């Protein structure tokens, strides 16, 4: 029962009687905790890629999962020893859940929010040091300890191991396909409580399901968040230029060396050119002895004809190499034309996204509050699902005038906050959306005009942001329903 | 932490609904994320307007939307609450 190394997902075929996994007393490699504390100060970073075409190779049906495991304390703040046995829940500052990025499910690990997980107790068996830990959702996970044998990390051809442990923001699906549990021993065992992630491994039609969602998720997000919606585009669109111009910069040597190439192998040819001539006047000399057999010269005659088709076959060669040095060379200039062409877009690109970066940059940035708005009736809120949305209300156009708010975001709470204390705007409030409305947040529509995560009315503005539009003129803005605006804009 | 109705006990189900209604939320992200959950439990056509836009005559307090889902849920084919 070769003991598998803490943090390094490996495939465990289950049995009838549930996974086989086999943990070691000794702590978790430099790496992962290299992980851990870099992580410390949702995000993460991956240390698996799951290819299912390998991983059926060896398990055809598709049976297998993906275990990974680590020593509890590393994972939580609160020891698991100093826990209540009434708690079935450990909070956990970093999680292993399965991620799905550039088109592979992949094992990784996650954190940078409150996360918090199952804890299950490790029934003992038979087998001597072998508990059965059973983690809802998953099969009948038999643990077996190990400090005996020296560690090992398996390899399937199916996993990967990849290096570049970037954090990178992660899934808002994460943990789609994953069980995890914090795995407590009886007291009487002196083994150290373990954590344990295991995961499905899905197949690519489920990988491209969750890469559709996990896009789907991500447009909702940034329509909901363009104050950093656009943050972000200014990174890709930077990245992208940074690229290019060092594409620009591999074509030059190319070309630049291409040019030098073309030079020398064209002097070359040169020189054997001439050293034909040369040999091919030789021969023009001596062509008297040509049907004199018995003279000196019938000697030095054949003597020239070896030394032509020697220094012929030598042109031959010089030329294809010219030929070919000179293809190089026009390719190569055909590159730059092309990657420099290529550098011109993305420098516009760039522009335009630093442009709208520090427009939509305005909108968390202070201002006065202005405009007079316009008289509402009873249906205020049943208009922002109607026409172009309902307007903001002369009432509260007055309230809030020539104060000062720090970000646009606190001018929407502010808003509500009008709205929850004027009795004729919030006739239409219910005493559960009253609750949210007077705690700032934005109050929840009717079922009808939601659109998936987007349940709450929104203020949003006629002349946008993007293009210079003012951030708080009142009369600018415009209260609408999710669905609304989405019906506006098409 | 939840997946089907059938995970809560009927005064588990209650304190979701309960923190719902009055908002208790570190961020209106978590309180729609609440919701959202809320909704797939009760697997009800209503869905969020339970809460927020009750029917005429339907109890909105905390209690009586959890008195609504029950009484439908059951009356038309589905799992109930834990025990």
């Amino acid at each position: 029962a070769a003991p598998v190394a803490f943090g390094f997902p490996a495939l465990s075929t289950p049995g009838a009687g549930g996974l086989a996994v086999s943990i070691s007393a000794s702590e978790l490699s430099a790496a992962i905790a290299g992980i851990i504390a870099k992580l410390k100060k949702p995000f993460g970073v991956v240390l698996s890629s799951l290819i299912p075409s390998e991983i059926a190779k060896d398990d055809p049906n598709m049976m297998s999962k993906i275990v990974t495991s680590l020593p509890a304390d590393d994972i939580t703040e609160s020891p698991v020893s100093s826990l209540p046995l009434d708690k079935a829940t450990v909070n956990v500052n970093v999680r292993v859940v399965d991620d799905v990025k550039d088109e592979r499910q992949n094992i990784s690990v996650v954190s940078g929010v409150p996360m918090s997980v199952p804890v299950v107790d490790a029934k003992p068996t038979e087998r001597p040091g072998v508990f059965t830990a059973s983690i809802p959702g998953a099969p009948v996970l038999n643990i077996s300890v190990n400090d005996s044998t020296p560690a090992v990390q398996t390899l399937s051809p199916g996993v990967t191991n990849n290096t570049d442990k970037d954090v990178r923001p992660a899934g808002f699906t994460q943990g789609g396909n994953t069980r995890d549990a914090v795995i407590r021993f009886p007291k009487d065992s002196g083994h150290n409580a373990v954590y344990v992630s295991v995961s499905d491994v899905l197949s690519p039609d489920q990988v491209k399901q969750r890469q559709d969602e996990e896009n789907r998720r991500q447009q909702e997000w940034d329509a909901t968040h363009p104050v950093e919606a656009a943050e972000r585009n200014c990174e890709r669109a930077r990245a992208e230029l940074n690229q290019a111009n060092e594409d620009v910069a591999r074509n030059q040597e190319r070309q630049a060396k291409a040019v030098q190439v073309y030079n020398s192998r064209k002097s070359e040819l040169d020189a054997a050119n001439k050293t034909l001539a040369d040999a091919i006047a030789e021969i023009k000399q001596f062509n008297r002895f040509a049907h004199d057999p018995m003279a000196g010269g019938h000697r030095m005659w054949q003597m020239a004809g070896l030394k032509a088709q020697r220094a012929q076959t030598d042109v031959n060669n010089k030329q294809a190499a010219f030929d070919a040095a000179a293809k190089e060379k026009s390719d190569a200039d055909a590159a730059l034309s092309a990657a420099q062409e290529r550098r011109k877009q993305k420098e516009n690109k760039e522009k335009d996204a630093k442009d709208k970066c520090a427009m939509e940059s305005k909108r968390n940035k202070p201002g006065k509050a202005t405009g007079k708005g316009k008289p509402v009736g009873d249906k205020w809120l049943d208009d922002a699902g109607k026409d172009s949305g309902a307007p903001i209300p002369d009432r509260i156009a007055d309230k809030l005038r020539d104060k000062e708010f720090k970000s646009f975001d606190d001018f929407r709470k502010a808003v509500w906050e009008e709205v929850s204390k004027d009795p004729e705007l919030s006739k239409n409030l219910n005493p559960s959306n009253k609750s949210s409305v007077s705690k700032g947040y934005s109050p929840f529509t009717p079922k009808n005009q939601q659109v998936g995560g987007r349940k709450v009315y929104e203020l949003h503005h006629d002349k946008p942001i993007s293009q210079g539009g003012e951030v708080y003129d009142m009369d600018n803005i415009r209260v609408t329903t999710p669905k609304r605006h989405i019906d506006i804009h098409r | 932490l939840k997946h089907s109705i059938s995970d809560y006990t009927e005064a588990e189900f209650l304190q979701l609904v309960t923190t719902i209604c009055n908002a208790d939320t570190s961020s209106e992200e978590e309180l729609v994320k609440l919701v959202t959950h809320f909704e797939e439990m009760t697997e009800h056509p209503s869905g969020s307007d339970l809460i927020y836009y009750p029917k005429e005559g339907d109890d909105d307090s905390p209690s009586g939307i959890v008195n609504t889902v029950k009484q439908w849920r059951a009356a038309n084919g589905k799992s109930g609450f834990k025990q």
